[PDB]
RNA sequence: ACCAGGGAACUCUAAGGAUACUGCCAGUGACAAACUGGAGGAAGGCGGGGACGACGUCAAGUCAUCAUGGCCCUUACGACCAGGGCUACACACGUGCUACAAUGGUAGGUACAGAGGGCAGCUACACAGCGAUGUGAUGCGAAUCUCAAAAAGCCUAUCGUAGUCCGGAUUGGAGUCUGCAACUCGACUCCAUGAAGUAGGAAUCGCUAGUAAUCGCGGAUCAGAAUGCCGCGGUGAAU
């Protein structure tokens, strides 16, 4: 099945598989299960076309993963060029979020 | 590198110097109030030959127990010195508190007398060698089972410091119930300071 | 340790068979304590092993496929004249069986199948019929042995 | 440790004492669910505006003797070395070595 | 209406021993429910199976604190005790397997400057 | 950061200048020491000078700065 | 029906206490141990350095409760004149 | 506290004694000290653990706990206060923690402790909340009330060898608390994002029994700030 505008595998469960799009998550999943008929345990495969629509429509509703890609970059963005302490950590590849960073520095740059 | 002799022996063979019971809160300040009342007492009988105190604070007045070698002195005549000393520890305490003095059979059995002696000696600049043999000779007459002195620094204005002890008698220090007596002072040489240490063992 | 020789700790048998190796079996098998999870595990592989075979008694076939598997001869090195080199002796009894319940845990480790019990069943029917891993390793250090024999 | 120090730590306890009840009613004030939400603003700018030292977070508890940051103990109210030179010599009650 | 005090490294655990049907409650339930392990159920029949007397005598067994597998080596434990108690004669046999000795073993101190009773921090060149 | 109930934490003294300036609004800059007042929308557009440990560093108060604080804007180490 | 609980450091002390105070009741005729308190203290032998090296001391506080069943006129008065300081906490519920 | 049948028998709690001493049997032994096995006992040879560190060796560590000789500074090397810093990483380094998964992950149920802390306070219970926590309300200076629910474990559903329903670093967003203040620089809460890592080079370290490994729970400093440190008990090996 096809899920905001990107594929998902038909051999697990619907609520794992919409794990597997960006943007969404295992608990999300299950609260827009829960909402509508279908049930988390039941397979994409096993599950009917108009149940999907339906499912679409919900996640519809939630920001799509192209919108979320859009806003963090727009926010990280406006951190540079406004150019504040954050934005220059961003720009320089160091921890912005005060973690202590004597020695495992690794996780920033790459 | 050796521990205390009395702290180990407080558990089986020797008895708490202090002995009062308070609540968590109230054991704060009287450990604190406690201190102060020693040091004072302390530095205001440093010229009298005193041996250890034995001090029981109940609920408002406290007790005090001192035992020296010299009783006449610190009484006073018709117990002034005593009453005048009284009011000033009252002063620096709450509640009126009352103080008494037994005196002592033997000076040189007590542990803290013999090194006050020694420090004296060291100050008036005796020679550390005579010091010693003096004072444990007078611990073997007297009849003390065992006297051990050791003396740590710059003796005789050495560039280099030294340590020199001497023992006479059995000074078994690891059997604890061997109820081993230990002070220590500081002699306030001009040259430089000098430790003293002092064991005694009376028996068991 | 050079010193004296001290009698070994009594091993509880296992319930369900009631014998000493199975037990022994499954501490090799038990990790981090988990006897639990390894009482278990063996349980299902015995199982599995004698509903395939069709036999009675797993623990019989347990205690063939042990003897079977056990070596009798292991090298140990030895010094002499500072120059090492490899002497053949006869292994201590009781060493026997803990090296074959080792190798066949060892084995059982690596075996492909998903789940630990079908990875130990496969080995024991593997032992059983003299094929797999652990009867290879049996048969490298008898082979190591017998390559040289010019000792003891 | 400096007398400097010492004195500070007593001036700096002086202001937690002389402000310890006007605090008390301070925060039952802010925190009164009945109270107006302005009335509550205005009892947390006064707050704010209370002296520097007068929180007892600045306070920092020490030696009595030799005033020293560390090491210290509330049941005892000594830093531990001087807390173990006590307990040695036998001054303090109950406390002996332990074993167990 | 004999009774008796075992207990296993932890816990304690007394046993009542008298003449019936000889079915088994442990802490006012069953023994099979109160016991999710087979070693422990083994644990805890280790004694009777041994002469041979399973079903012979009642027993209510009452086990506070400790674990699971300690609380099956109390219930053992005085099992044997009522038994010996009950009867001179079983007692040299009871001793020859040795379920009438009482375990000494127990968690350990840590000592300090180690990690656990006796692991020492690793030092690497 | 800071319960919502107790409200934003705007030290009274850059209060009172912030408040002061903005009836004339001036651009002359305000020269601060305090880099832990909140920064409010009446604070919009004017120039406060932030102390960063060494010297004062202006700080032209944007739209998109409400929602930090005045130290954000005046880094205090240096490194190359 | 009053109530006296007893405190004492002095695991030895509090014993003699208890005994004394039940031998008065007994006397005049009237018909007369909780958990202990256990806390451990880490101190650095060492002033610079040497965590290792280390003297841990323990100080137990002991309590004893007990009840009487009668308080007889002649026995009541006695527990107010009996008095042991320095180191024993007597505490009456009265109650 | 404990109830075996309202009792005091048992458990437990805490102050005392009793036992263990190669005592006993048999041996080997310079007719010896000793050792080897055996009975009994809960325990057998030091029953297990801890405390106790001899003369001295390293001019070993501490003038920054404190003390003291000498030496130096006295509108300054003394005294106060705001801000920041001790929290900065191209890289090296020793201690640990969490993993790389099926001896498992996640969902439901369901048991079994220990010791420790609580007015500079822990909160039973009601309601708001997905949550940390919020407002009420109540017991307790505690063998009473309370943190507190123990986790590994046992029964079922599923994932089916996949960088995964592994892993939770990192970052964006929202928030609750302590505190006068959380930017440099607090720990937690939910949502989303889901990096390396699929077992490790030469080399290297700990561990002999309730020990290694594993599991969580406490306390200290503490206004708030643990994987550290100091303790605890569950499971429980091989050699």
């Amino acid at each position: 099945a096809r899920i905001a505008g990107v594929n998902i595998p038909d051999n697990k469960h619907a609520v794992i598989s919409l794990t597997y799009i960006f943007g969404v998550g295992r608990t999300t999943a299950q609260k827009i299960l829960e909402a509508v008929g279908i049930a988390p345990t039941t397979k994409v495969s096993q599950l009917d076309d108009i149940q999907l629509d339906a499912i679409r429509a919900q996640v519809a509703n939630y920001m799509t993963e192209g919108d979320l890609r859009r806003e963090v970059s727009m926010n990280i963005k406006r951190l540079v060029d406004l150019g504040c302490y954050r934005g220059i950590r961003h720009r320089r590849n160091l921890p912005v979020r005060g973690q202590n960073t004597k020695n495992n520095a690794r996780t920033r740059k790459g | 590198q050796k521990v205390h002799p009395i702290g180990i022996r407080l558990g089986v063979v020797k008895k708490h110097n202090a002995n009062w019971y308070a609540s968590p809160k109230q054991y704060s300040e009287y450990l604190i109030n406690d201190i102060q009342v020693r040091e004072y007492l302390r530095k205001k009988l440093d010229s009298a030959m005193i041996s250890n105190i034995m001090i029981e604070r109940p609920t408002g007045a406290a007790k005090i127990t001192i035992a020296t070698a010299r009783p006449g002195i610190v009484i006073g005549k018709k117990g002034e010195d005593i009453e005048r000393l009284q009011k000033e520890l009252t002063k620096m305490m709450g509640v009126p508190a009352q103080v008494n003095i037994e005196e002592i059979t033997s000076p040189d059995l007590d542990a803290r007398l013999v090194a006050d002696g020694i420090g004296s000696q060291l100050e008036r600049r005796v020679m550390f060698r005579r010091a010693m043999k003096r004072a444990v000779q007078n611990s073997m007459r007297s009849g003390a089972k065992g006297i051990k002195v050791e003396l740590s620094g710059r003796l005789g204005g050495a560039e280099i410091a030294r340590t020199e002890w001497y023992r006479e008698g059995r000074v078994p220090l690891h059997t604890l119930r061997a109820d081993i007596d230990y002070a220590s002072v500081r002699a306030e040489t001009t040259y430089g300071t000098i430790g003293v240490k002092v064991w005694i063992f009376r028996g068991e | 340790p050079r010193r004296r020789v001290v009698a070994t700790r009594e091993i509880l048998p296992d319930p369900k068979f009631g014998s000493q190796t199975i037990a022994k079996f499954i501490n090799h098998v038990m990790s981090h304590g988990k006897k639990s999870t390894a009482e278990r595990i063996v349980y299902g592989a015995l199982e599995t092993v004698a509903q395939k075979r069709n036999i009675e008694d797993p623990v019989a076939f347990f205690e063939d496929v042990l003897e079977n598997v056990r070596p009798m001869v292991e090298v140990k090195a030895r010094r002499v004249g500072g120059a090492t080199y490899q002497v053949p002796m006869e292994v201590r009894p009781s060493r026997r069986t803990a090296l074959a319940m080792r190798w066949l845990a060892e084995a059982a480790a690596k075996r492909s199948e998903k789940s630990m019990a079908l990875r130990l069943a496969g080995e024991l029917s593997d032992a059983s019929e003299g094929k797999g891993n652990a009867m290879k390793k049996r048969d490298e250090v008898h082979r190591m042995a017998d390559a040289n024999k010019a000792f003891s | 440790a400096k007398k400097s120090m010492i004195n500070r730590e007593l001036k700096r306890e002086k202001e937690v004492a002389k402000y310890a009840d006007k605090r008390t009613k301070l925060k039952e004030t802010i925190s009164d669910m009945n109270a107006s939400d302005e009335v509550r603003m205005d009892a947390m700018l006064e707050l704010q505006a209370l002296p520097r030292n007068s929180s007892p977070v600045r306070l920092r508890n020490r030696c009595a003797i030799t005033g020293r940051p560390h090491g210290y103990f509330r049941k005892f109210g000594l830093s531990r070395n001087m807390l173990r030179e006590r307990v040695m010599q036998g001054d303090v009650p109950g406390v002996r070595k332990a074993s167990w | 209406r004999n009774y008796g005090t075992g207990r296993r490294k932890t816990s304690t655990a007394r046993v009542f021993l008298a003449k019936g049907t000889g079915s088994i409650v442990v802490n006012g339930k069953p023994l099979d429910e109160y016991f999710s392990r087979e070693t422990s159920r083994m644990v805890v029949r280790q004694p009777l199976e041994l002469l041979d007397s399973p079903t012979a005598y009642d027993l209510y067994i009452t086990v506070k604190g400790g674990g699971i597998s300690g609380q099956a080596g109390a219930i053992r434990h005085g099992i044997t005790r009522a038994l010996i108690e009950l009867d001179d004669t079983n007692k040299p046999a009871l001793k020859a397997a040795g379920f009438v000795t009482r375990d000494s073993r127990q968690v350990e101190r840590k000592k300090l400057g180690l990690r656990k009773a006796r692991k020492r921090p690793q030092f690497s060149k | 950061p800071r319960s919502l109930k107790k409200g934003p934490f705007i030290d009274a003294h850059l209060f009172a200048k912030v408040e002061n300036a903005l009836e004339t609004n001036s651009r002359k800059p305000i020269k601060t020491w305090s880099r832990r007042s909140m920064i409010l929308p009446q604070m919009v557009g004017l120039t406060l000078s932030v102390h960063n440990g060494r010297t004062h560093v202006p700080v032209i108060v944007s739209e998109q700065m409400v929602g930090h604080k005045l130290g954000e804007f005046a880094p205090t180490r240096t490194y190359r | 029906r009053i109530r006296i609980r007893l405190k004492s450091f002095d695991h030895r002390l509090i014993d003699q206490s208890a005994q004394e105070i039940v031998d008065t009741a007994k006397r005049t005729g009237a018909q007369v141990p909780l958990p202990t308190r256990i806390e451990r203290f880490n101190v650095l032998t060492s002033p610079h350095v040497n965590k290792d090296a280390r003297d841990q001391y323990e100080i137990r506080t002991h309590k004893r409760m007990v009840d009487i069943v009668q308080p007889t006129d002649k026995t009541v008065d006695a527990l107010m004149k009996l008095d042991l300081a320095a180191g024993v906490d007597v505490q009456i519920a009265l109650g």
